[PDB]
């Protein structure tokens, strides 16, 4: 099993970035060895893309998959989930329902060696916030994932702020429970203060300072490094990138930071995403220093 | 696969065992960047050269089962893999004829971690306002040739 | 197994005709879909591309490739090889390294179920004539093919005439030896009459009349049904299609013939070859009835 | 894979053990409708930015096994086939640095069922008179990042 012991934060990639090539010109392993010629060691997988025959792999496959990560020296960092209790257009489903699916999802996370889950509820209002029990499932599935060391992280990002409702919900469970297995994934969109002219923003939306993370990085456990525009000096033009990485290296931040790229432009004829992910590899080595 | 949605494979007559043609299939990738349940699936109207077929003409073969529309709108267990297009048999006596067919065909998928607004007025036959190309076009176009005796 | 009885000639596609999308955005699997879509049964495969892990594919291989022939309703009818006794810069093949490799190819092409070998060899002159050695090296593997049920055919293609020397040095063999299991592959460029204007034709090429294909119908094994336009009424508008086909059919033959397609506009952005195999294969079902 | 020849997926640089940068790598697709034998190669020039890199600097790993030149002249029996690009290790000590990078790369391979008159005077660094496309070019290029520390 290949580990990456670096100190501080670590750089990787969300495969959604691939997903206008995965199944069609990239297969998984082409992702992994593009990871590889990054130098970048942390991987996001989504449950319901990257898994054969999901949610019920075979052994064969299991060990295909442990085989890549150590060919590639790959770690498996965060495992992207729903926990769709709206599945069903005639009813939602019941809390055991929605906690049988989530624990089964954290036992196939815990077999391809994800230590975070990135979980995605359905969301009842503007604000994005989850369905009404979701307390319950996830107080229903924390034994589990206290077993077998998975942290659930529903992830903040545009519009929501860092001081928003969203957020102090989540906070406030985490300190009512006292838990440390579940937190936050903060995507970097809440940091970004450029936009082009004539592109519409949400009024509810104000970027959030980077120092605006600090008192939350207690509970965050994965980020998503969400970028919009490489430039060709390999600086990121609409997000203080300098700014939020050094505040996390500076406030004790041990995770990983897993580039994000969700630009349309994915899906034109002839787009190259294996090359915007270069350059903002080349900005975070820059950054980080591996 | 390919690109587009409607593939180019796939799509063909359908035959009786008494020999008579009972109607056509083609496949259709799911445009989505991860799968769906089958109770998620929102099947829309085929036109055929303009002629209207409504849903309830077209089954689903996912994981080689076939499934009626009420079936799918119960089944939220069954998981339509991104790289395993699904096969739409259009029940139509005679079938296509020999030459060229213009298809256009409309589906759609719920995401309910969407903004409710995006959410409301999901229609299998009309797009979003604002394309987000990650969820695909609900209704997409392909002209396809057909291998048969003239007529 | 899959068997097509229908009497006199039958239709089917060489996957030569996908070498721009397999591998790329064609599976084997989805070729065979491919000709299933248009009731074509028979199937040509190149030895040096289709087959897993050539020369030597598992049993696994081979199991997967017996279902897909059966799931689809494909009967492996020609198999390609090369005889390459120039494949070393520095020296030529022996007859018995040639031999060698022969006899492996037909020993895989039996065990794919294929009975006509499609052998292409180095040629030597301007005539396109093989090496000076092939009789020898046909000699040395004609008891293994006739132990097989194998029958191995050069190709005769343009510019060479029917009635030139090259087709009849291999008529002239077969007669000398006697064999049934040495014959021809005839493709349909020795019959195309008309050309783009500006378009260079070699001086030493002239059509040949359909009736000039009936004296060697008894050592025609397999054709290659080539073709170079499609109208949108689904005529070929260079070859004289009909009266070839009908020739065949009125003078006994019961092989097949397999559309080969290899204009440069394959490899062009945006090709569909499978719509111009189905054009062809309009023409062929109305011409043959089935 | 890719449709170029030259893919985007596997250029990188090469380390030691010791931790020097000893060169770099690259992929190339065979851009042939069948595989050949090792010793049907012919590797030609590589242009990094401009600098010619001879082949006798270059490897090729095919089937997971490396070999040199020589060797592969010699080989008429391993397989290269179209679907597994192969990979070719430069040696060039301190790699290349961080950013783009244009690569020129020239090979070809012998296909002794052609014309006499085509396979005399095939060159791996210059093209055929008369392009077919199922053979591919002989050179082909590609734009490219590394990731590496700044200089
Ligand atoms: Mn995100
Ligand atoms: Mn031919």
């Amino acid at each position: 099993m290949y580990r990456y012991e670096k100190k501080g934060p670590k750089r990787g990639v969300a495969l959604y970035s691939y997903s206008a090539e995965f199944g069609l010109t990239k297969t998984l392993e082409d992702c992994f060895e593009d990871l590889h010629d990054m130098g970048a060691h942390g991987i996001e997988i989504l449950a319901n893309t990257h898994i054969e025959n999901y949610p019920y792999p075979t052994d064969e496959w299991v060990e295909k998959w442990w085989r890549l990560c150590d060919k590639y020296e790959i770690v498996p960092v965060e495992y992207g989930n729903w926990i769709d209790s709206h599945v069903l257009g005639d009813r939602d489903l019941t809390t055991e329902e929605s906690v049988e699916m989530l624990k089964r999802d954290i036992r196939l996370a815990h077999r391809l060696g994800f230590t975070v889950m990135r979980t995605k509820m359905p969301v009842i209002n503007d604000l994005l916030e989850p369905v009404e029990n979701w307390k319950e499932i996830i107080k229903g599935a924390l034994p589990l994932a206290e077993e077998l060391g998975i942290k659930m992280c529903p992830e903040i990002h545009t519009p929501s702020n860092l001081k928003g409702k969203l957020v102090n919900d989540f906070v406030e469970f985490i300190k009512e429970t006292g838990t440390k297995n579940f937190g936050l994934n903060i995507d970097f969109s809440v940091f970004r203060t450029s936009f082009a002219e004539g592109e519409w923003v949400d009024p509810n939306y104000t970027p959030n300072k980077p120092e605006d993370i600090i008192p939350l990085l207690p509970y965050v456990y994965c980020c998503h490094a969400k970028f919009i525009h490489m430039s060709d000096d390999f600086k990121e033009t609409t997000i203080p990138y300098e700014e939020v990485v050094k505040t996390m290296e500076d406030n004790g931040y041990e995770g990983y930071l897993l580039s994000e790229y969700e630009g349309a432009d994915k899906y034109d004829e002839g787009y190259e995403v294996g090359q915007t992910l270069r350059k903002h590899h080349i900005l975070l080595k820059n950054l980080l220093g591996d | 696969m390919e690109k587009q949605v409607i593939q180019s494979v796939g799509f063909r007559n359908i035959k009786n065992g008494n020999g008579e043609i009972t109607g056509f299939q083609f496949k259709v990738k799911l445009p989505y960047y991860r799968g769906v349940f089958l109770s998620q699936i929102r099947p829309g109207t085929l036109f055929v050269d303009g002629q209207k077929i409504e849903k309830d003409q077209i089954t689903w073969t996912i994981n080689g089962e076939e499934y009626t529309n009420q079936e799918m709108r119960g089944d939220f267990k069954t998981h339509w893999a991104t790289t395993k297009p699904a096969v739409l048999k259009v029940k139509m006596p005679g079938g296509l004829a020999q030459g060229y067919h213009d298809l256009k065909y409309g589906f759609c998928f719920t995401s309910s971690y969407m903004p409710p607004i995006i959410q409301d007025g999901l229609d299998p036959d009309k797009e979003s306002m604002v394309y987000m190309p990650e969820f695909g076009h609900h209704v997409n176009e392909r002209r396809l040739l057909i291998v048969k005796l003239a007529a």
